[PDB]
């Protein structure tokens, strides 16, 4: 429930453990895809949504219409951002300790004319 | 107030193959189905203009689907919604409940919440045309709907008139900006004249803040615009032909400049006195010369799109009777 | 490869949390995951560090993939290729 | 419960005082401190065969008499 | 006098955005060559994109994606881009290396 | 409206003042209620509004379901202002350095212009600055110690006068401090020391704290705390006014320590600089949050089983049972080229291998499985069939521990049909690559399912290119054991019987 | 174990980039990987025979004496060049080592001599008749390709271009430079027909391309890696033969230890003169 990975081992019907030293061996060979699959498809791989004039997690749902930043009550710009519920929790987490994570978007990028 | 902005924004290709196959139609395609008709960045988009600028087709590359995406900067005709606009067409659509609800049904969409403190609120009806003007607080463009959320009460002329104090003279480079609204006025004056002048006349007349007979109307060369009750017999200077002597070296305006009352707000015309003889009950407002003349030009668009406005809404006998209730609201309070 | 980072400043620097404080100071998440991620989110945090996205250990931490190997490369789809070979879905 | 003798194949309910029974392997009940599973073991090929003196070794083929040497 | 701090959102200023700057085909110097992650990449993508929309340039037919992406990138074919990234200089721009998969040597792959 | 793509391109930490809390919460907890019938209690720490946690409800902030919502954030309005755990250290400096009476500083900003900015207040902290006075204040600076019974409490003794430093005085102190000292002293604007009183703490989003424990204790869960904190600031008096030099009730003194120490332990209880959850507790450790969770993590399918060597496989062939190759699938994507080939596949459902186990259907974005399927299903273009896995498809080989870029390498897979066998089966000059041998070594074995990962795997991590050791540069792999023996004895020129020769019948069968 | 994971740590953020540099987040840790921009995997030990030779065993083996021209004594004397650095690099390596002794074997991406073996035996015609052309058309070839061989680490179009070329991508090919000199000197490859040479060149360049490092390459957890394997062996091998015991020394090392707790520390000190250093009694006093 927490981290949303697979549960533990075969006693509990879970996953298997891709410990850090597999992801090593899998960066050292490049398989960036490959880590990509095993570590959120078949995974806590999840959207996160953060807006770009704050750099904060925004709300947003396209079936039931919702489109909304806290902080740029106007002015939001979502953009979607894939990420890990691991991940999401961390940045939580770390919020609850009144560390305030900012996350800066990679800038839109326009040729020239 | 209908005006070009520049948006930036980024595209999902969920099939890029097919995408490229014609950038340009599938792009501009792409962003009417998803902006076009909402509110977006404390505006309201109506139609997509063209693209001034966009990026390659990315791949996305933190997820193993295909699908690619577009950085696109474009350009869209938007609606803002200022402080104190009139607006001629707001259907209620929920009065019960001491709750007062009416949507606008103008170019640019707005749902306005018409407070149940005032009187003249409560005497709307449901299904019923009324006049609305926007309160002093600013339109909320929540982002995502499909029109904007004011809130206002029915349009009760107001005798409260203010003077602006000028100091400094409008420089030529600040004119340049000005020209740009002095713009808008000619072709909402030229729209005025299509318009049958019987039906202005009764509407001008009704909102006029002093009852005034059938008079001869007080005519001008850039418009036929009628008289009033004159205060102190001053004479008038047409703002319009400020400007344009402004562009000929006639940039004297130091002196007090304000629009007393007794003016019709849609004809051009301001009482600017060397001095301050009004009864302005405020203090003058000590303000450059482009925020007054930007205040005061502004000022005209707002009532001259009123009455344009009123005209289209109002256009036959019948509904003018189905609204004799309004109109006669405007009378008790009528100065 | 050893020697190069370990004389990158100037200074023979360890392989230890002092070695990679000297080295990568602004590598907020890096840092945190070696070791003392309290410690290092504290001084941080009071910092106001700016943590640029690079390397392998970052873009983990922060739930995306590491922009190194299939992925150090952009692939963009060629248009001009695409619409002179090929057409359009709605024929 | 169950009746004793009755193969619990992966995926059932098995009523014990536990209905689950997730090991992959069929049993047998052989009792209904109750709901004894057993399961007929033979020597399969990755079983571990030592000799006395250490020698621990993985089964890593079957063969018919008729290939033997 | 008392100031009250103001929160970390109103600071904070978006970065601005970029503009693609295309070195010119001469004043190229990276390598001509594929490395093996890049014809991966252009092999998975054409793959992945195939699965989503079957049309392709190529005439002898496969029944899998992957095979009509290897023999596309083999037999240059492959519709798509290379883009290198040099440098994003701090004035705003980002400098990049556009190369074609088509000209470009193809490394061993098998 | 629509999100578009973006990716992160660098992080900013910052210290969060109330003002972020009060900005960033979707609720505000009020009561103490803690479940209202089977819905959560308004207005409670498991209010709906910051999330879900149960497939009844949804997240009303945003309208997902227990996934799909990222856990939606809080406000708790505290009654009197609490110093934040994180940044004691912080506050202590800056008391140290900063005048009581007025906001100018006790020490000479061009005394420590010179070092870098996040030394500077250190430095200025570690002077000695008990006995100055202030140029516009004629207060002489006082003397600040920290209480040894608590790492959140501040005593000023004033010429042997001693007084506790409450944390609303600590936030009216700060308070006066101008910008530019913060900015000489090397702390940036967002880092001002106002911001280190906190007036309205954060409750956690729903996310990070989903023990609900609903369904029906020993256990000790972060909610506890909360719910405790939430008590205790609800017992302390909404309008309470100190002053530096004012005496408090003493019940009313024990509350507020109280509620401290709570939220003390609520941050860091077991963190060093049993029953002691802790939200940075989560952090360190092997088994922390960082190392166990973001640095690898559990997967799905994937098999793991015992090796044995097979003579008969090639050395980039694993050989793979039967019900493994039916327990993972293969997923892929009907189309005018696939259709065919992928036909037996789902006739063949799960009676007979090749088969399949689900379909997912691209028009009403579900998937079916393919035994319970109605005739009317048919295979349309762009859905997804997940068969089972066939020889010839590769898959990722594994064994830990995993020391060397050859520990994870790519086999293309060979189906051992027969129903006994039960292990995974590879040449044994395969198992240099993974230093195994076959004494009860068990491997880890997955088969990548998607199109990138699987041109990847094929491509990129094929054991043909772990054939050249990266630690070495020489070869890995080579005869080994019966194979170096035979190959002497084949070309051994004489053997006991004679000449080391044989006839065509024997020298054809060699190659066979 | 743990100090495997402190070293993939710390060498975690080293990733080759498009000039074949590893950088820290464009923060340089190395002007090119391995200073030759090469693969591990892609080298085979290869002997330099000059290296070892005298004066004139090297003029009697490699001074082509066919044609009277001054190009044959220019090749000659390029390959006299490329010994003495030889020499006086690997000469100085010995000076600051305890034990480091020089040799004539070098990993190489490129077996130059394989490849001219496999192409005559392939293509064996015999001894060809003597062509004065071309020799000399030979000569320009290989002339010509090892002054472009440093482009390997640029594309073909600067090639074609001849814009200038870094000194540090110049020292990498240094080596593969000599080694060409040496395996395609005009004594050595007399039999070769134009046709060949070019086909030899052609490969010689297409292996040399095949090796270079990967643009996206994690090179630093490939270092932490080969680096940590072995040290395995040298803690159970050190304990056997027990400062200096397994752990203390790669401590010190990867710790940056002062000298005043480097334990097991030592010296090399040699005489001051050539001449008494063979005596052992004036080195014992
Ligand atoms: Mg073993
Ligand atoms: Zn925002
Ligand atoms: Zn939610
Ligand atoms: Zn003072």
């Amino acid at each position: 429930a927490l981290t949303g990975q697979p549960l533990d081992g075969k006693r509990s019907h879970g996953g298997l453990r891709l410990g850090e030293m597999e992801h090593w061996v899998l960066t050292a060979q490049g398989a960036m895809q490959t880590i990509i699959e095993k570590s959120h498809d078949d995974s806590d791989g999840c959207i996160s949504y953060i807006c770009r004039n704050c750099g904060e997690p925004a709300i947003y749902n396209a079936s039931h219409p919702i489109y909304k930043c806290m902080n740029c009550d106007v002015q939001a710009d979502i953009g979607m951002v894939d990420s890990r519920r691991s991940s999401i929790v961390f940045q939580h987490e770390m919020r609850a300790a009144n560390v305030n994570i900012t996350s800066v978007l990679s800038p839109r990028v326009f040729q020239p004319a | 107030m209908i005006d070009q902005k520049i948006f930036e924004t980024t595209l999902n290709i969920d099939d890029p193959t097919n995408f490229c196959t014609n950038v340009e139609a599938h792009l501009l395609k792409e962003l009417e189905n998803i902006y076009v008709g909402k509110c977006f960045k404390n505006s309201f988009i109506l139609n997509i203009t063209g693209v001034i600028q966009r990026s390659p087709c990315f791949i996305m590359r933190t997820n193993n689907s295909g699908r690619g995406y577009m950085h696109v900067r474009f350009s869209a005709v938007v609606s803002y919604l200022n402080a104190f606009d009139l607006i001629a067409a707001v259907k209620i659509i929920k009065n019960d409940s001491n709750i007062i609800l009416g949507e606008s049904l103008l170019t640019e969409p707005v749902t306005i919440v018409i407070p149940s403190s005032e009187s003249q609120n409560n005497v709307a009806e449901v299904g019923q045309i009324v006049p609305v003007q926007l309160a002093n607080s600013s339109v909320y463009y929540i982002p995502g709907r499909q029109q904007a959320s004011a809130t206002g009460s029915i349009f009760i002329p107001k005798h409260t008139f203010s003077v602006y104090h000028v100091q400094e003279e409008l420089t030529q480079e600040q004119a340049l900006n000005l020209t740009k609204l002095v713009n808008i006025i000619e072709m909402l004056l030229e729209s005025r004249s299509k318009k049958d002048f019987k039906q202005i006349c009764f509407f001008e007349k009704l909102y006029y803040t002093y009852s005034i007979s059938s008079d001869e109307i007080l005519d001008l060369k850039i418009w036929k615009g009628p008289k009033g009750k004159e205060m102190s017999r001053l004479k008038p200077c047409n703002v319009l032909s400020f400007l344009y002597d402004a562009l000929k070296n006639k940039s004297s305006s130091l002196g007090f400049w304000a629009r007393p009352p007794n003016l019709l707000k849609s004809s051009p015309l301001a009482y600017q006195q060397d001095q301050n003889s009004f009864n302005a009950t405020e203090l003058p407002i000590i303000c450059s010369a482009e925020v007054m003349f930007v205040t005061l030009l502004k000022e005209i668009i707002n009532y001259l799109q009123f009455m344009n406005d009123l005209c289209d809404t109002f256009n036959n006998e019948q509904l003018i009777k189905r609204h004799e209730n309004i109109w006669m609201l405007i009378e008790q309070r009528k100065i | 490869m050893y020697a190069d980072l370990m004389t990158r400043t100037g200074q023979v620097t360890s392989l230890e949390k002092a070695g990679l404080n000297a080295r990568e100071p602004s590598n907020v998440l890096l840092r945190m995951a070696l070791s003392s991620p309290v410690q290092v989110l504290t001084d941080a945090a009071v910092d106001s560090a700016v943590n640029p996205i690079y390397g392998i250990a970052a873009p983990t931490l922060m739930g995306s993939v590491p922009r190194i190997g299939t992925m150090y490369s952009d692939i963009i789809m060629d248009e001009k290729y695409i619409t002179e070979n090929y057409k359009s879905v709605d024929s | 419960f169950v009746p004793v003798g009755t193969v619990v194949k992966k995926g059932d309910i098995i009523i014990g005082k536990s209905v689950m029974y997730g090991f992959d392997e069929p049993a047998v009940v052989d009792a209904v401190g109750l709901m004894r599973l057993r399961y007929e073991r033979n020597l399969n090929i990755g079983d571990k065969m030592s000799s006395r003196s250490g020698n621990k070794g993985i089964a890593a083929l079957a063969l018919p008499t008729s290939d033997m040497p | 006098e008392i100031v009250e701090s103001p929160s970390i959102c109103e600071g904070f200023v978006q970065a601005s955005s970029q503009t693609l700057v295309i070195i010119p085909d001469n004043e190229r110097i990276t390598s001509n060559v594929l490395t093996t992650f890049e014809a991966t990449r252009l092999v998975a993508v054409r793959a992945q994109q195939l699965a989503i929309n079957g049309s392709t340039m190529l005439k002898k037919k496969y029944s899998s994606p992957i095979d009509i992406a290897k023999q596309e990138l083999f037999n240059r074919k492959i519709p798509l881009l290379v883009m290198r990234c040099i440098k994003v200089t701090p004035e705003g721009q980002k400098i990049v290396e556009i190369w074609n998969p088509r000209e470009m040597g193809i490394p061993l792959l098998d | 409206m629509e999100a578009g793509y973006a990716e992160i391109a660098a992080v900013q930490f910052n210290i969060a003042g109330d003002n972020d809390h009060k900005r960033q919460g979707v609720m505000e907890v009020t009561i103490s209620n803690l479940f209202e019938g089977t819905l959560p209690a308004e207005g409670g720490i498991y209010d709906a509004r910051m999330g879900t946690t149960d497939h009844h409800y949804k997240c009303i902030t945003c309208s997902h379901q227990r996934k799909q919502c990222m856990g939606h954030p809080g406000i708790l309005q505290m009654h009197a202002p609490v110093l934040q755990p994180l940044f004691i250290a912080e506050i202590r400096r800056w008391l140290r350095v900063i005048c009581l009476n007025c906001g100018a500083p006790i020490v000479d900003l061009k005394r420590y212009e010179h070092l870098i900015r996040p030394k500077r207040l250190i430095e200025a902290a570690s002077s000695q600055t008990e006995g100055k006075q202030c140029y516009v204040c004629k207060a002489v600076h006082p003397k600040i110690v920290k209480d040894s019974e608590d790492y959140f409490t501040f005593w000023v003794d004033q010429q042997g006068k001693i007084d506790k430093l409450y944390p609303q005085i600590i936030r009216e102190i700060f308070s006066r401090v101008t910008y530019d000292t913060v900015v000489k002293l090397g702390r940036s604007k967002n880092s001002h020391p106002e911001k280190l009183v906190l007036k309205a703490i954060q409750i956690p989003p729903i996310s990070i704290r989903p023990g609900i424990r609903l369904g029906i204790q020993s256990f000790h869960d972060i909610n506890n705390v909360i719910q405790y904190l939430v008590r205790k600031n609800l017992l302390i008096p909404k309008d309470l006014q100190i002053v530096r030099g004012q005496k408090i009730p003493l019940n009313i003194d024990r509350n507020l320590q109280t509620i401290q120490q709570l939220y003390y332990n609520f941050l860091l209880d077991s963190v060093s600089t049993r029953p002691a959850p802790s939200i940075m507790r989560r952090l360190p450790r092997k088994e922390g949050r960082i190392r166990k969770s973001l640095l690898g993590s559990q997967v799905w399918s994937i098999s793991r089983s015992t090796i044995c060597g097979n003579s008969d496989l090639h050395l980039d062939e694993v050989g793979y049972p039967i019900s493994f190759a039916r327990t993972l699938q293969v997923a892929e994507t009907v189309q005018h080229y696939n259709i065919n080939r992928l036909m037996p596949y789902f006739l063949n459902g799960k009676r007979q291998y090749p088969g399949c186990s689900r379909v997912y259907k691209q028009i009403t974005q579900s998937v079916h499985d393919i035994e319970g399927l109605k005739q009317d299903f048919r295979l349309e273009v762009g859905d997804i069939l997940y068969r089972d896995v066939v020889t010839g498809d590769v898959a990722f080989f594994n064994r830990q521990p995993s020391l060397e870029r050859s520990s994870i390498g790519v086999h293309r897979i060979v189906v051992l049909e027969n129903p006994k066998i039960s292990t995974f089966q590879m040449n044994v000059s395969a198992c240099a690559w993974y230093n195994a041998d076959f004494d009860g070594d068990q491997m880890n074995l997955w088969v990548p399912w998607s199109v990138m990962s699987r041109v990847e795997a094929e491509l990129l991590c094929s054991v043909r290119n772990w054939f050249i050791s990266t630690k070495s540069s020489g070869p890995v792999n080579g005869q080994v054991q019966d194979s170096t023996v035979g190959s002497f004895l084949l070309t051994r020129t004489n053997t006991p019987m004679g000449k080391n020769v044989m006839n065509k019948l024997h020298a054809m069968g060699l190659f066979q | 174990g743990y100090a495997n994971r402190k070293a993939i740590f710390g060498l975690q953020s080293c990733i080759v980039d498009y000039y074949r540099r590893v950088s820290i987040d464009t923060r340089l840790v190395q002007q090119l990987y391995g200073e030759d921009g090469l693969d591990a995997r892609q080298l085979e030990t290869v002997r330099f025979e000059t290296i070892m030779l005298s004066d004139q065993e090297l003029e009697d083996k490699f001074k082509y004496t066919g044609i009277q021209s001054p190009l044959f004594e220019e090749e000659f004397s390029r390959l006299k060049k490329d010994r003495d650095k030889y020499r006086q690099i690997f000469l100085n390596v010995e000076n600051f080592n305890f034990s480091q002794l020089l040799t004539d074997v070098r990993q190489v991406p490129v077996n130059v001599a394989s490849i001219v073996k496999n192409i005559l035996l392939s293509s064996t015609s015999g001894v060809l008749p003597f062509d004065e052309k071309s020799i000399l058309q030979k000569y320009a070839m290989v002339k010509t390709f090892c002054k472009n061989l440093p482009y390997v680490f640029i594309n073909n179009i600067q090639e074609r271009l001849q814009t200038p070329i870094p000194v540090y991508l110049k020292r990498a090919a240094a080596l593969m430079r000599m080694l060409i000199r040496i395996e395609l000197a005009t004594v050595k490859t007399l039999n070769i027909t134009c046709e060949q040479m070019s086909a030899i060149l052609d490969l010689i360049r297409l292996q040399y391309t095949q090796s270079l490092i990967n643009y996206g390459e994690a090179v630093g957890i490939l270092a932490a890696q080969s680096v940590s394997e072995p040290l395995t062996q040298y803690m159970l091998d050190s304990h056997h033969r027990s400062n200096k015991s397994g752990i203390v020394r790669p401590q010190e090392i990867f710790s940056a230890k002062p000298v005043e707790a480097e334990q097991s520390s030592e010296m090399l000190l040699r005489l001051k003169n050539p001449e008494v250093e063979t005596n052992k009694t004036y080195a014992q006093e």
